[PDB]
């Protein structure tokens, strides 16, 4: 099957939630640029996002990063753009 | 298309025809042609990969790396009527279905 | 079908012309007595006899037309648990436990382990299905000798 | 009648015969039933077209 | 061919992960359509008979007559002791019948390395434990015999007589001259940029000790090649 | 024919309209694949013509199940036939009996997963030889109806196409017989007018100067379905008298 | 080098008895235990695909423009006639593409012996009947094309256009490059002054006529030797 699906499943309170995380992670993965795991040993061939989550670095919360005023998820978007060089359309 | 058995085929993958992938998977081809030297622009690529072409065999397989599909039988009773599998370019016309499935 | 047929044929013991009780597994005098009797004319080869070291070395002897059984159960008890740990649970195959395995493995182990656990049984399931050849024929349908009497 | 007519010509006896594995090549454990069965191909309807 | 795709253009990259000297998983890929069984089998039937080697023929024990009895000052049982020797592997240059003696007492787990180093005999398995000695006069001395044969010769058809002819004390043991213990091959689907229907040959290797898994494959390949060189010159 | 017959394989071909049966005894003079002439000696016994009765053998015609019915002659040169004798075979008949499938070497044995439920494994030699190569025939009708601008025309003059498309096509739009067509090639040369709404001010000027038949019609011909690729075996010929017998007829 | 008495001082006496360019039996003896049917399978595996060949590519007919046509003078339709040309074996020394000229009229069963003889092309089975011809001008001229390759190549993948550039009428046929059609091997027990447990390998190779038996078994031994040669340079 897929690598460490069980461990992934354990990582989250709700099954359906894990899917949301990976999906959102995949979204950013393309748009902003690329990911946290790379140089030493990452995937091989051409491949995808769960490999990261299996790892410790990512953080998925109900409302991890937002803004003080108004519900703006957007502040996260701005910082990411500033930081990630590769650009999408 | 007609179904068949896929021994070496695992529950993670499925054995679908190669010619069939030329049609349904065309949208994912265009956005991968402009990266190589197969096609130049999106417009001029709509009159080449739209039919019988053998230059697409490679580029197409590069897209089916991590994009599973959904198999389905007409008489769909329970939930397992529509499952997901990793497409695999197999010669012929029949589709390979996992024995256990 | 074709998958369970290969494994089933493997873990079986043949019995033909046998007189003396041959239970070498346990006793000490039995192991020596029926050791030289194999090369004799009394004790046959396709019978109940178990005497050696490990499982890997057992198949080595069964290849030289010396041993027959007691190897199918050993070769299947190492190849399957090779691609997946936890051998305490991996030992109940049978015919009716073929569906109980996919229920007990998930509970104790996990989801990922079960994934690769299905690929192993599959390959060896159809592989030995041809190595044995369970071909059906007309003479295979053995007619009971008590048939003509009842009729 | 059948069994008697199998001992009149070539070659195997009782029906089954010892073959050899195409992959391994060693002795095929226990003979198997073989011969020439008259099969038939079925036509291809329009639905068969991909 | 270099231009057209073929098995020549895409050789068989061998990636070995040999561990210690008892087992080594050898992976190999990719393979064409019909070259996933002809490789794992051509070597399988050669490493179970044709492959030369030296095994245990018979071992004698001081004070002990049978093979199912017991020895004083021994934690294990002579049954298991002589049973483990079946795995113990040693190599000899050119000797029809060689006898290796051993003498050691007191508190100290005796091993195969304790055997006197013969000028024509090599241990290869020094760490191989044979017995664990304790106190209460743990005296144990044996003279294991090793013969240079081929394949597997039962201890019922062979049977030597170093001290078995008229005297008594020798105990026959199954001689598994063939170094390779077990060999199984598995064929799984491989992922390739081009075609997808590629077979994969992955065979594990088991050996008693006389030879290493790596050199066990090359020797099984050179013999198969010698037969191919027989169809060259006619006579 | 099967390696085990009951005695009905020869009755089906004879009674039914499968095997051609002679009308009256005579001496065969010639044997063609399309016709089997039988020189009946109604008069004096001489090679000269007399009771000539031509027998037409259906070669490559389309049936209901998209199959092809053939009749391969059996009688050679100079062979006195009798009333009731066979002259030609049928769709699957060998001589006088019936032969649907074939006879191959069968070996029942669970190979390796493939033959799970109802599966069949066959060697690669089956594709190297045309032992199971059957003939399929598909009909692609193309009708031209009355357009709001006028009746359609059937000519090879079809714009918006390549050279290889009109190459196999004659000077009437209909492809010849025996063309190695493929997915994309034009089978029927049909045209269809557009309309004032589909017309541009640029092509409206040259429409009343360089003639009406300049840029009024567009591209609307029958092509080959995507996937299938065969050859033309039979073309249809029709030409209405009220529409004048053009270059087609 | 003789070295040790095993197989060095006991070579394999190969007595070849080739007939024509098809069936040619080859003897192999003596062999050790379980080593006869081992070589029979290995050679068979290679002599079914890894062996190139040259068969019919494209066929041309006088008044025929498609396979489903008919000629005036033959009872067999073109559809069936082409099949008898598919199995037609043709051997070429060293030519990429060669057209064989064929012509015959009047009554007389036209066989594969009517084909014009070429300096590099040789017929092996002039007994294969194509079709039956009758009177009334039965002229049947055909242009057989011969190309090289390996394995099976459908007539819809290659699609060649020889007599298609401007003129048209030809029809592409299947190409069977595979030479070998049937190869058997026996392992009857052989007896020698030494021991009795021996295996006698008698391989009966049969080629359609594209590649000579000697040339076939040789090329197979070369490729096979390379397969087992990959088990040397580790990485």
């Amino acid at each position: 099957a897929r690598v460490t699906v069980q461990d992934a499943v354990e990582k989250i309170g709700n099954r359906f939630d894990l899917v949301l995380v990976a999906a959102r992670r995949a979204r950013q993965m393309q748009v902003g640029g690329k990911d946290p795991l790379v140089p030493e040993e990452n995937d091989k061939t051409t491949v995808i996002a769960l490999r990261e989550i299996e790892e410790g670095l990512i953080n998925n919360q109900i409302l991890d990063v937002r803004e003080r005023q108004e519900q703006q998820e957007q502040e996260a978007a701005e910082l990411q753009a500033v930081t990630a060089i590769a650009e999408g359309r | 298309s007609v179904i068949t058995v896929g021994p070496y085929l695992r529950l993670h993958q499925c054995g679908l025809p190669k010619k069939m992938a030329l049609e349904l998977f065309k949208p994912f081809i265009y956005g991968k042609l402009e990266l190589r030297g197969l096609a130049t622009t999106i417009k001029a690529a709509k009159k080449m990969v739209e039919r019988e072409e053998a230059v697409v065999w490679d580029i197409l397989d590069e897209v089916i790396r991590e994009h599973p599909v959904l198999l389905n039988r007409a008489p769909t009773l329970h939930r397992l009527g529509i499952q997901a599998f990793e497409p695999v370019l197999i010669e012929g016309k029949a589709i390979q279905l996992h024995p256990l499935v | 079908q074709d998958v369970v047929l290969g494994l089933y044929y493997m873990t079986r013991d043949c019995v033909n012309a046998k007189g003396e009780g041959m239970v070498l597994t346990g006793p000490k005098e039995a192991e020596r007595l029926y050791r030289s009797g194999l090369a004799s004319l009394h004790a046959r080869v396709k019978v109940r006899i178990t005497e050696y070291e490990k499982d890997a070395n057992g198949e080595l002897v069964a290849k030289t037309s010396l041993k027959d059984t007691t190897v199918g159960r050993a070769i299947l008890w190492m190849i399957v648990p090779k691609g997946l740990p936890y051998s305490i649970v991996n030992q109940a195959l049978g015919k009716k436990a073929i569906s109980k395995m996919l229920n007990t493995c998930y509970r104790i182990l996990g989801l990922k382990p079960t994934v690769i656990f299905a690929d192993q049984i599959m390959y060896t399931g159809f592989a030995y299905a041809a190595r044995s050849g369970a071909s059906v024929g007309i003479d295979d349908m053995v007619i009971p000798e008590k048939k003509h009497e009842i009729i | 009648e059948i069994k008697e007519l199998l001992k009149l010509g070539d070659l195997p006896t009782s029906g089954q015969i010892r073959l050899y594995d195409g992959r391994t090549g060693e002795q095929f454990e226990r003979p198997v039933t073989v011969g020439y069965m008259y099969m038939l191909k079925l036509n291809h309807l329009v639905d068969d077209k991909m | 061919m270099q231009g057209s795709v073929t098995e020549f253009l895409k050789p068989r990259l061998v990636d070995i992960e040999q561990v210690s000297s008892t087992h080594a998983k050898v992976t190999l890929e990719p393979l064409e359509r019909g070259f996933g069984h002809t490789l794992g089998n051509a070597l399988r039937r050669i490493l179970l008979s044709s492959m030369p080697g030296c095994a245990v023929t018979e071992v004698e024990i001081d004070g002990v007559l049978h093979e199912y009895s017991t020895k004083e000052g021994v934690q294990e049982d002579i049954l298991e002791i002589l049973l483990n020797l079946k795995g113990l592997a040693v190599r000899v240059q050119g000797k029809d019948e060689v006898i290796l003696t051993l003498n050691k007492s007191g508190i100290g787990p005796v091993t195969a390395a304790d055997i006197t180093h013969d000028g024509d005999v090599e241990i290869v398995k020094p760490q191989h434990v044979i017995c664990h000695l304790t106190d209460e006069n743990a005296s144990i001395s044996m003279r294991i015999k090793v013969q240079r044969g081929r394949g597997y010769v039962p201890a019922s058809t062979r049977i030597h007589s170093e001290e078995d002819e008229r005297p008594i004390g020798r105990l026959l043991v199954d001689a598994c001259y063939s170094p390779v213990e077990r060999i199984a091959y598995n064929v799984e689907a491989a992922r390739v940029e081009q075609r997808t229907d590629l077979d994969k040959l992955v065979i594990e290797m088991e050996t008693n000790g006389t030879i290493d898994p790596e050199e066990a494959i090359r020797r099984a390949a050179t013999i198969l090649a010698e037969q191919l060189e027989a169809f060259v010159d006619l006579r | 024919k099967p390696l085990v017959g009951t005695g009905m394989e020869r009755a089906v071909a004879v009674d039914s309209g499968v095997t051609a049966v002679a009308k009256r005894g005579g001496v065969v003079q010639y044997v063609d694949a399309s016709r089997i002439v039988i020189k009946v000696n109604e008069d004096e016994m001489y090679p000269g013509e007399a009771g000539i009765d031509i027998y037409n053998l259906t070669k490559y015609t389309r049936s209901n199940q998209n199959t092809c019915i053939n009749q391969m002659p059996c009688v050679s040169l100079g062979e006195p036939v009798e009333r009731g004798d066979v002259l030609a075979d049928g769709p699957s008949t060998d001589l006088g009996e019936l032969a649907l499938g074939q006879n191959m070497r069968v070996a029942f044995m669970p190979w390796n997963g493939y033959n799970f439920e109802d599966s069949i494994l066959v060697s690669e030699r089956v594709v190297q030889e045309d032992r199971f190569t059957t003939i399929h025939i598909q009909e692609l009708a193309c009708v031209s109806r009355d357009t709001k601008l006028g009746p359609e025309e059937i000519t090879a003059d079809i714009p918006n196409v390549g050279e290889a498309a009109l190459s196999k096509l004659d000077e009437s739009g209909i492809v010849y017989i025996g063309a190695e067509v493929t997915g994309g090639d034009i089978l029927v040369g049909k045209v269809t007018p557009k309309g004032e709404t589909q017309l541009t001010p640029e092509e409206k000027l040259l429409r009343a100067i360089f003639g009406e038949k300049a840029s009024d019609v567009k591209d609307s011909s029958l092509r080959v379905p995507n996937g299938v690729s065969g050859t033309v075996i039979d073309v249809q010929v029709f030409t209405r008298d009220g529409v004048e017998k053009d270059k087609r007829a």
